[PDB]
RNA sequence: GCUCGCUUCG
């Protein structure tokens, strides 16, 4: 399914993951780093974190795993507090 | 109230570690531990216990999102 | 070698050891044994709280001799980390604050 | 009396946005001009 | 004095999880904002009320609980022709120091507007004769930080007659 | 750290002098050691502006009395600074509002100062 | 070979020639004051529309007497497409 | 370091990074690869997006929108190599929230 | 392993989350199946069998 | 001199592989890290 | 301390 996802069957090499990926980061890490890199630069490509490679690279914590969601605190609260009255206005 | 009502291991293992992380850092302890020094095995207690005060915000990924408590999901 | 294989992707951490193993049939499969060498080596940082303060005094009591024992010791207030093999430990024992 | 500035924010990185730097740029962000060849200096301290 | 809408981002340890989230929620923002001038706003004085305040999130980093606070908060900035009454903590050749009561010595009156018997001789002359009241005309603030105060504002004291104290 | 708006709406003396006062009994019943060790900038500033608004005459005042000065002067067409400074100052003698409020040519009419004084005196 | 260098060039470098002085009479000096008046009343044409002022503090009976007035060109809307209508 | 003669600590392969990545645990991922290894504390300005010293911006010659930024020293190795290579890395920072 | 000289390594996570996503996720006791045919990995051996 | 106690036992002892020049007297770490 | 080569180890 990932390989015929976009109409056409493509490959693990460089050529199909590039098709596929969008990512600038990995294009670079996984081969022809020089060559992604300044394409990217020429066409001023914006890259996301939204991929798990440059999560590692940038130092946050990845979009999988226990990641995809977030946690909340049962704290004693009340929302929408009462507000204090204004006398003048 | 339409994803599975099972806890995934994923939100246990995430609970887990901030709820010991926070107990580590002073947090109050709801289950009246007897003798227990590793913050881990009292986030362990607390979740059996059921009275960890930690609500999952499950995300959909279109943008919508659901509240549900550690009391209320299915634990194995 | 390269900064994304050899420095991003994949790189050096510290807090860890390498040895030899051998076969143990008496402990537990989620169990692992640790010599005594390197358990004195890699060390954990707990937090001080009101539950492990009696534990983590006796800790310090030991010293870095001693098996069960610390090394460092870091203040709340000031992030000066203090050694344990040298000055009182008894009194940087009985000085643990929360934190 | 005293001006309120924040200290520190939980600042989070969206996106890397690529490009490239015209000359000028180049000149606003270095801080000095390299235009000696040589790496240290003829005395016996050899200071950079 | 008027209120100020603001949105702020409070950290609150674990250790305060007993109390009420919005009590320390309050108490952190009095903390944050005492004593203070927010540029092109003024000096707050305290906190009034909070208005809205959302959920609290947990972040996988400090551990503490992070909530979005929305709050008004009252702050001292007159409207360019505010009348208060201040008492004179001192005075320069240059111009009188009037400052508000306990409030900010900061208030510098010029003296280039009375009748023409203007001057300060350094012995803490007010005015030759023919609870201070001070006209605000102008607010001013600047920066601090420029390197790897920010409120004095303009007082006029006009021909008020002032049949009590000359 | 941003505002929403610096100008919302203008208060007088009185909220903030109950405000002063309410947060300083919360206080004084709920005093915190290491709270208080933490900024003790607090305290300075709200016994400093509750001092100063105590040496004002602001004292003796109620939201009933507010709200009956309020409209009182929705009759005289005055703007909201005009009443503002007003209710602040507590205005005795009329020579407050002859000079020192301004706005006062055309606005005094030399009848209306009686019934302005009768007003903030009551 | 050439010689080594301890402080970097000039910022600006001298140079021997300068630059030709303008040319002189009175059709230059009449289009330079002509310039001038165009730059002075062109500010204040309705063309030149200022940047909105907003985030007014109070609203005072000074108002009417400091309101700025000035009159507004009308746009034939025939010529103009109907988006651009208020 | 690498050698044990030069007293270094042990690598995290890219093999083990996938394991890691398999099981899910972003937490450990994080803390090993990024907080235990090459943690360290950058000054990035929010207006141009380069990176800052000392809560400082050269390039702006202001500091109102130098913000800190934990990331990996080799990370910040990367991007400066990049900027020496004419390919800038302009970095849009945001809240966490 | 074979214990015929293998050398293997040992980490210690320096933060509590990370040992308690360690533990819960990468447990001995809730890995005894490999993902692939979730076949049981962890059995007996040599000498146990016997 | 020790910047705690303002002793001048200053010693280079390094504690496994890690140079470190540490008071003597009362254990601060002055400078750590090669 | 950087680099490279050989060598072993599973
Ligand atoms: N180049 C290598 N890459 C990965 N693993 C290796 C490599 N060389 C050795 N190993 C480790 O050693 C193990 C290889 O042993 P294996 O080939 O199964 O037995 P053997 O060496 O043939 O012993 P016998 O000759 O059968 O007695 C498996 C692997 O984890
Ligand atoms: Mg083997
Ligand atoms: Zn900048």
């Amino acid at each position: 399914d990932l390989m015929t996802y976009k109409g056409e069957v493509l490959g693990i090499t460089r050529f199909g993951l590039a098709k596929m990926k969008e990512s600038v980061l990995m294009l670079a890490s996984f081969e022809k780093t020089a060559d992604h890199l300044f394409d990217a630069a020429y066409f001023g490509q914006k890259d996301s974190v939204c991929g798990v490679s440059e999560c590692i690279i940038m130092g946050i914590p990845m979009n999988i795993g226990t990641g995809l969601f977030k946690l909340l605190h049962k704290a004693d609260r009340d929302p929408n507090p009462p507000k204090r009255p204004l006398i003048f206005d | 109230r339409i994803t599975t009502p099972y806890m995934t291991k994923y939100e246990r293992a995430r609970v887990l570690g901030t709820r010991a992380l926070q107990i580590a850092m002073c947090a109050p302890v709801m289950v009246e531990l007897e003798g227990e020094t590793d913050p881990l095995l009292i986030a362990m207690k607390e979740l059996k216990a059921r009275k960890i005060p930690i609500i999952i915000r499950r995300y959909l990924p279109d943008g919508s999102y659901e509240d549900w408590g550690v009391d209320e999901l299915i634990i194995t | 070698q390269g900064r994304f294989r050899g420095n991003l992707s994949g790189k050096r951490v510290d807090f860890s050891g390498r040895t030899v193993i051998s076969p143990d049939p008496n402990l537990r499969i989620d169990e692992v044994a640790v010599p005594v060498h390197v358990a004195k080596i890699l060390t954990f940082p707990e937090k001080v709280n009101k539950a492990n303060i009696n534990f983590l005094r006796k800790l310090v009591q030991n010293g870095p001799e001693v098996h069960p024992g610390a090394n460092f010791i870091q203040q709340r207030h000031t992030q000066m980390k203090r050694f344990l093999k040298y000055g009182n430990r008894e009194k940087m024992a009985q000085e643990l604050k929360y934190g | 009396k005293e001006q309120f500035r924040e200290t520190d924010v939980a600042k989070k990185i969206s996106h890397i946005c690529f490009g490239m730097k015209s000359p000028e740029e180049m000149r606003q962000q270095a801080h000095i001009q390299v235009v000696s060849k040589n790496l240290y200096s003829q005395d016996n301290q050899h200071a950079p | 004095f008027v209120l100020v809408e603001m949105v702020d981002t409070v950290r609150i340890p674990p250790w305060q999880f007993e109390r009420k989230l919005n009590d320390s929620i309050a108490e952190e923002l009095n903390k944050k904002l005492a004593n203070k001038v927010v540029y092109n706003v003024g000096l707050c004085i305290c906190l009034f009320d909070i208005t809205k305040l959302e959920d609290a999130y947990v972040f996988p980093g400090d551990g503490a609980s992070h909530t979005k606070v929305h709050f008004r908060c009252v702050v001292f900035h007159p409207f360019l022709d505010e009348i208060l009454i201040g008492k004179i903590k001192g005075c320069s050749p240059e111009g009188v120091h009037v400052s508000l009561g306990f409030f900010d010595d900061i208030l510098i009156p010029p003296e280039s507007l009375q009748q023409p018997a203007k001057f300060d001789e350094a012995e803490q002359v007010w005015v030759w004769e023919y609870g201070e009241e001070i006209r605000f005309r102008v607010v001013d603030e600047s920066f601090v930080d420029t390197s790897p105060y920010t409120l004095v504002g303009s007082i006029s004291e006009p021909g008020l007659g002032l049949l009590s104290w000359w | 750290m941003e505002v929403k708006d610096a100008n919302s709406a203008l208060l007088s003396n009185y909220e903030v002098f109950q405000l002063l006062t309410d947060l300083k009994e919360q206080r004084k019943e709920s005093g915190k050691n290491k709270h208080s060790s933490g900024q003790q900038n607090l305290n300075t500033i709200t016994y400093e502006t509750l001092k100063y608004i105590s040496k004002t005459p602001c004292r003796h005042q109620s939201p009933e009395i507010v709200r009956e000065f309020l409209t009182a002067l929705k009759s005289h067409k005055l703007t909201k600074a005009e009443k503002l400074q007003l209710l602040n100052h507590r205005p005795v003698t009329a020579v407050e509002i002859q000079l020192m409020v301004e706005e006062s040519e055309e606005r005094l009419t030399e009848e209306q100062i009686e019934a302005l004084l009768h007003t903030v005196t009551s | 070979l050439p010689d080594v260098v301890l402080k970097p060039p000039p910022l600006f470098p001298d140079t021997d020639y300068k630059p030709v002085p303008l040319k002189t009479g009175e059709g230059e000096e009449y289009m330079l004051a002509l310039k001038q008046e165009l730059r002075e009343t062109m500010k204040r044409m309705p063309y030149f529309i200022e940047t909105p002022e907003e985030r007014q503090d109070i609203e005072r009976y000074s108002k009417r007497y400091m309101k700025v007035y000035k009159e507004e060109w009308i746009p034939d809307w025939r010529r103009l497409p109907r988006e651009m209508m208020p | 370091t690498e050698g044990r003669s030069r007293d270094g600590g042990l690598r995290l392969g890219e093999m083990e990074r996938d394991c890691l990545i398999g099981y899910g645990a972003s937490m450990l991922l994080l803390e090993r690869l990024m907080i235990s290894s090459d943690a360290f504390e950058v000054d990035v300005c929010g207006q141009c997006g380069l990176l800052g010293y000392s809560g400082w911006c050269h390039y702006c010659k202001s500091s109102c929108h130098v913000s800190s930024l934990r990331i990996p020293y080799a990370c910040k190795l990367l991007f400066q190599e990049l900027q020496s290579m004419n390919i800038i890395p302009r970095l849009k920072l945001s809240k966490y929230n | 392993a074979d214990f015929d000289g293998d050398e293997m390594n040992l980490h210690l996570p320096q933060t509590e989350e990370a040992k308690a996503e360690a533990l819960v996720l990468m447990g001995t006791k809730a890995n005894l199946v490999t993902p692939r045919n979730g076949e049981p990995l962890i059995a007996a051996i040599q000498d146990f069998l016997t | 001199r020790c910047p705690d106690c303002g002793s001048t036992e200053l010693v280079e002892d390094s504690h496994y592989s890690q140079s470190q020049l540490v008071c003597s007297d009362c254990g601060c770490v002055v400078t750590e890290g090669v």
